[PDB]
């Protein structure tokens, strides 16, 4: 105990309040249920996300809104010099200068009455508008007009950003929906395309992978697309990181598939099959062909469902699967089982 | 190199104790960068936080809540004014340490990428280089928000990046087993290095800025030369086969610290390619390590959520 | 490009810097900033 | 000068030696195969290994000396002064090791189910190995009072015969009563409390989850393991109460009666009841691997595959 | 008659 004159104690109190904020957010994350989405060929990835999400933080974005607004108007003003567009009223030249003076002396995005006045007058000027309408000729924030048109609200001293303000400020897509009083995080990972061998280890500790296959992609060719989905499922199910993590398998677009199997056969996809050209048998053969691929069955278990753009009995089956995987993880974590 | 540099007497057995231990995280830590004052270090993890520790007193001077949890890298600006972080969100967000408010906030979100960001390094307070997931590297300007000089030319995705000490150039590594020496001012690659079997996961400059080591998934560290345009040394040893997640040199260069996936870090005599010492602290994959610019301490983070500081 | 000269440059650089290096020389534990000073 | 010898029926003595040898061979084989299996989440593994280790040590240390020195030679200490001190030190250190292991395993399961984040932060293999070493050190510190209280005393007809020497608490009845009653008090009434209430609320959570399992669309043949988990939970609590209650009731009986109430019949009942209580504590220390074996029929398969 | 047994 030295305290180094009152500030080491306040540093340790800062550290302990940071520890407190860590443990609260860590409890919120450790109770939180993480789910992986996979599938290269579109396989209901949309359909499932629309069916999932259909059933003080803003304040943190204030200076981002300001920053974006300042960036937008500067982009327009600068472009005027490059495209040789004059101001509608020569008096705006002084305001343009003042914009650069005020942005130039500040530390980060900000808003004052003075700055709001300068930007408002610039944005209403006919030359500035003419440059704005030529924005394809330079680089301008998509949300330029959104913020600049609402400047008066944004410039108010007690301004608090709305949700839309925050949304206005192309990889993974997180949907943090709840169901049966329990929160779910769904990671639409198929947006970004790179080598899966170098970032899938970020996803150890995901509770359940929700793998999705379209049934109707049995006959299309890039090499069968269905064989590509089976190899992708193979590469994920037998992976060295996902040894314990179970897979919620989906089979999508089943009615299309019903049409396509009432017209076209199934030997063209898989040669060594000679079953009936009935719905239940062909669906059972595709399901047994997927669930035979796990080289391990004592550790995890694949949960198959048949779904399409109907059957709203989806999220209850999702939560049934999540409960079974979490119960089996808890039993394993206990000394039982 | 070992036939030349064997006349120098060896360093002896290196024994280091965990001089500190920085607990607090709830996930795998992926990155760590010192400060240029050699006292503050930032460290990011998959629990949505990155935490700016004070290495002497083990105090958390900051903890920044991130908008997307998936975070592969971090860098600490040499002014001490900025930090950076990026992951699967394809956005290298930038945080301002030295704010009048005193609340760290996202100054800008740098976006426009079709892949995850593998690495970020700060050039100045206004220039930041990154290493992406669409097999390209880039150089951003934070004030405009526009990427200045895009570095295209790899076939497999890029995995690491290491600025030089004088920050005129840098080296990036990828899944091509081809480390490339880009150039910041002109904007084109200069040299391409092969000599690894598979993907490379870790690149660190030699402290003179005229060489660099490379850690790969092939259990091989290989120090290259930029002038001589070829591989110089193959720091590897039998009975070990696991991958390497991070490398860093010492201040003099005499000992290089390699992070294996045998769950412990090994300390390589950089001249005789001998395993000079073993740092057997961690109980999972050592995912990041770094040595102070003053050369006094070596911090190492890992997947067991424990930054240990050895000396 | 004469790899022997270049690795010799790496060698003479490090043997120039090896002495004042605070990790291969070691610590005297009183100039160490990481003395604990705690209870 | 031979007295205090208790003249019991030899067929009852042979019949409890046969029970003791059966518990001996079963506990040694079970504990050996469980430590080899756990040696070949990690914290519950080290917890089960520490409890099984403590039970193997209680068997191999306490069993053959208590056998030879209470069943066959009923009066003399075979092992000398440090023999008495080391016997009661080991025995009571193993008793605290078993009681605190079952406490820690029950708190760990209550933590593991009702506070998953707090159990994530409280559990690390570094912290768990430190914690088990701490609990063995604490069982040794709480067994230090069985060092200084206990000793040799000669209770022959004149106190000088070399065969009238016994192994007894050499301290008076009030100090004896307070030391043994605080031992039985904390070492039993605190583990009965934590095991009973924690495992009861875990059993409540598991029975609600069973009633929510009867998700039959998701369910494979895996409601057997939830009923088996209820059964192993209840087997842990009932086995700990039934096996470590009569031993401390016996020690209570030794604690309170100041010899004005002892007769010949209660004397003989005490000696036969001592035999039965050491039978039950060895039943506990041998039936841990059994009821960890039989419920985990895949880990059981691992046992019998390594054994075959 | 006290048993010394403990």
């Amino acid at each position: 105990g030295c305290t180094l004159s009152a500030e080491d104690k306040a540093a340790v109190e800062r550290s302990k309040m940071i520890d407190r904020n860590l443990r609260e957010d860590g409890e919120k994350a450790a109770r939180e249920v993480k789910l992986l989405l996979l599938g290269a060929g579109e396989s209901g990835k949309s359909t499932i996300v629309k069916q999932m999400k259909i059933i003080e933080e803003c304040k943190q974005y204030k200076a981002v809104v300001y920053s974006n607004t300042i960036q937008s108007i500067i982009a327009i003003i600068r472009a005027m010099g490059r495209l040789k567009i004059d101001f509608g009223d020569s008096a705006r030249a002084d305001d343009a200068r003042q914009l650069f003076v005020l942005a130039g002396a500040a530390e980060e995005g900000f808003m004052t009455a003075e700055l709001a006045g300068v930007i408002k007058r610039l944005w209403k000027d006919s030359g500035v508008q003419a440059c704005f309408n030529r924005s394809r000729e330079y680089q301008l924030n998509d949300s330029a007009a959104y913020y600049l048109n609402d400047l008066d609200r944004i410039a108010q001293p007690n301004y608090i950003p709305t949700q839309q303000d925050v949304l206005r400020t192309t990889g993974i897509v997180e949907t943090h929906f709840t169901f049966k009083d329990l929160h779910f995080k769904m990671f639409d990972v198929g947006g970004q395309r790179s080598e899966r061998k170098k970032w899938i280890h970020c996803f150890e500790g995901v509770t359940a992978i929700i793998f999705c296959v379209a049934l109707s992609d049995y006959d299309l060719v890039l090499m069968n697309r269905m064989h590509e989905s089976m190899k992708l499922f193979d590469s994920i199910c037998n992976n060295k990181w996902f040894t314990d993590t179970s897979i919620i398998l989906f089979l999508n677009k089943k009615d299309l598939f019903e049409e396509k199997i009432k017209k076209s056969p199934l030997t063209i996809c898989y040669p060594e099959y000679a079953g009936s050209n009935t719905y239940e048998e062909a669906a059972a053969y595709i399901q047994c062909q997927f669930e035979d691929l796990n080289k391990r069955k004592d550790t995890k278990e694949i949960y198959t469902h048949f779904t399409c753009a109907t059957d709203t009995k989806n999220v209850q089956f999702v939560f049934d699967a999540v409960t079974d995987v979490i119960i089996k993880n808890n039993l394993k974590d206990c000394g039982l089982f | 190199l070992s036939q030349i540099t064997n006349n120098i007497d060896p360093v002896g057995r290196i024994q280091m104790r965990t001089r500190r231990t920085l607990r607090g995280h709830l996930a795998k830590i992926y990155a760590m960068h010192w400060g240029t004052d050699s006292r503050l270090l930032v460290s990011a993890s998959q629990d949505g936080k990155l935490i700016i520790w004070d290495s002497y007193t083990t105090n958390k001077v900051h903890a920044i809540p991130l908008r997307s949890s998936w975070v592969m890298t971090c860098a600490y600006a040499p002014s001490g004014n900025y930090v950076a972080c990026g992951g699967l969100d394809n956005i290298c967000s930038i945080y301002n340490l030295k704010t009048r408010e005193g609340n760290v906030r996202v100054s800008r979100e740098l976006a426009g990428h079709t892949g995850y960001l593998s690495c970020c390094r700060f050039l100045d307070d206004n220039q930041i280089v990154t290493s992406s997931g669409d097999t390209t590297c880039a150089l951003w300007d934070i004030e405009t928000g526009q990427q200045t000089t895009t570095f295209t030319g790899h076939t497999g995705d890029v995995m690491s990046l290491s600025l030089a000490p004088d920050t005129r150039l840098f080296v990036s590594g990828a899944c091509d087993a081809s480390a490339k020496l880009w150039d910041v001012r002109e904007g084109m690659c200069r040299q391409t290095f092969t000599g690894h079997e598979s993907d490379i996961n870790a690149i660190c400059f030699f402290p003179n800025g005229n060489a660099f080591a490379t850690g790969s998934d092939d259990a091989t560290c290989r120090l290259f030369d930029l002038r001589a345009d070829q591989e110089l040394m193959t720091y590897s040893h039998d009975n070990i086969i696991c991958g390497i997640t991070s490398v860093s040199f010492s201040k003099s260069g005499r000992l290089l610290l390699a992070g294996y996936d045998d769950f412990n870090c090994n300390v390589w005599d950089a001249l005789k390619a001998d395993r000079a010492g073993v740092l057997a602290g961690h109980d999972n994959r050592v995912s990041c390590l770094g040595v102070t610019d003053d050369g006094m301490a070596v911090a190492t983070g890992s997947w067991d959520s424990f930054l240990k500081i050895w000396n | 490009m004469l790899v022997s000269k270049c690795c010799e440059e790496v060698r003479d650089y490090v043997e120039e810097r090896s002495g004042e290096d605070p990790l291969v020389k070691g610590i005297p534990e009183d100039k160490n900033p990481f003395k604990e000073l705690k209870g | 000068n031979s007295d205090l010898d208790v003249n019991t029926d030899i067929y009852s003595k042979v019949l409890v030696t046969a029970i003791y040898l059966a518990l001996f061979v079963v506990g040694t084989v079970g504990n050996s195969v469980t430590l080899f299996t756990l040696a070949r989440q990690s914290t519950v593994d080290y917890y089960l290994g520490s409890l099984a280790l403590s039970d193997l040590l209680i068997l191999l240390l306490a069993m053959p000396v208590e056998l030879y020195n209470f069943i066959w030679v009923h009066h003399p200490w075979a092992f000398g002064d440090a023999g008495c001190r080391g016997y009661y030190f080991l025995r009571d250190a193993c008793t605290y090791a078993t009681a605190l292991n079952v406490v820690s395993l029950s708190v760990e399961r209550y933590l593991a189910i009702c506070h998953p984040f707090k159990a994530k932060t409280l559990m690390s293999r570094s912290r768990t190995k430190k914690f088990i070493s701490a609990i063995w050190l604490a069982s040794a510190l709480l067994a230090i009072p069985m060092l200084f209280t206990m000793g040799l005393q000669n209770l022959s007809g004149d106190g000088t015969h070399p065969g009238g020497l016994v192994c007894t608490p050499i301290v008076d009845t009030a100090t004896l009563k307070v030391v043994i009653q605080v031992n039985t008090f904390m070492s039993f009434l605190f583990p009965m409390l934590v095991a009973s209430i924690l495992n009861t609320v875990i059993a409540n959570k598991l029975t609600v989850m069973v009633h929510q399992a009867a998700n039959m669309t998701i369910e494979p043949g895996r409601v057997q393991a939830l009923r088996r988990g209820v059964l192993v939970l209840r087997a842990v609590v009932i086995a700990f109460v039934v096996c470590w209650l009569p031993y401390h009731v016996r020690r209570l009986m030794f604690c309170y009666i100041s010899d004005e109430q002892w007769t010949t019949f209660l004397f003989d009942f005490y000696h036969y009841f001592y035999m039965l209580t050491n039978a039950l504590v060895y039943v506990s220390a041998a039936i841990n691997p059994i009821l960890y074996n039989l419920v985990s029929a895949n880990f059981r398969q691992v046992f019998l595959s390594t054994l075959a | 008659r006290r048993p010394y047994i403990l």
